[PDB]
């Protein structure tokens, strides 16, 4: 769920607010649309398509469904008790979240005009 | 949560 995914963006990403990632390109956050602008949306446009196929599972709400997960000492996992709909969301996730504390941030980048901008 | 936010 959306709370575990800030969670797991704070344990990869610990010198930077997740509300950093909430506002961000054309597809962190909000944005779901055109082209990526750099690294850091790329990121986002692969979890928000990642999210779009978790939802084709009966009964799978990417953001609302808790699955099980750890983050310890540098590591994060997603746990076997998962079902299909916790395992995909839950793997959705990890994903995005590793792929944010590679990517480059720019602050050029935050809250842009979706509207002119992700046409 | 509640109310937000991101991705999709
Ligand atoms: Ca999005």
């Amino acid at each position: 769920n959306l709370y575990q995914f800030k969670n797991m963006i704070q344990c990869t990403v610990p010198s930077r607010s997740w509300a950093d990632f909430a506002d961000y390109g054309c597809y962190c956050g909000k944005g779901g649309s055109g082209t990526p602008v750099d690294d850091l949306d790329r990121c986002c446009q692969t979890h928000d398509n990642c999210y779009n196929e978790a939802e084709n599972i009966s009964g799978c709400r990417p953001y609302f469904k808790t699955y099980s997960y750890e983050c310890t000492q540098g590591t994060l996992t997603c746990k076997g008790d998962n079902n299909a709909c916790a395992a995909s969301v839950c793997d959705c996730d990890r994903l995005a979240a590793i792929c944010f504390a590679g990517a480059p941030y720019n602050d050029a980048n935050y809250n842009i005009d979706l509207k002119a901008r992700c046409n | 949560k509640g109310a937000i936010i991101g991705l999709m």
